[PDB]
């Protein structure tokens, strides 16, 4: 945990942030994977139009 | 004999330039559709070359 952004005992919405859960581990194969889409993208849309 | 083969040799030769403008335009379509591989981004310019010679 790295905080909590409720003040307890407040009626919170659907949806709404409680915590914050470390994302150190998971932001890197998020952009992992964001580089992967970034490469492929750029690959179909040439593919798109050069098959046209 | 003589004026015999000199009308074949022009015979087999309109022919012979008949298949190299098909050879032309082959080519010629070879280098138009690398040349639009190569605006776009998939080709290199090396084969871009290749295909010019």
């Amino acid at each position: 945990i790295l905080k909590r952004l409720f003040k307890e005992g407040s009626d919170v919405k659907a949806g709404q942030q409680l915590y914050q859960i470390d994302p150190a581990t998971y932001e890197a194969d998020y952009q992992s994977a964001q580089a992967n889409l970034a490469s492929t993208q750029e690959q179909a849309q040439r593919y798109k139009l050069l098959v046209a | 004999a003589s004026v015999a083969t000199a009308y074949l040799t022009l015979k087999a030769d309109q022919a012979q330039l008949q298949l190299t403008k098909d050879t032309l335009g082959t080519y010629q379509k070879s280098f138009d559709l690398t040349q639009r591989s190569y605006d776009v981004g998939v080709a290199s310019a090396l084969d871009l070359r290749q295909a010019q010679t």
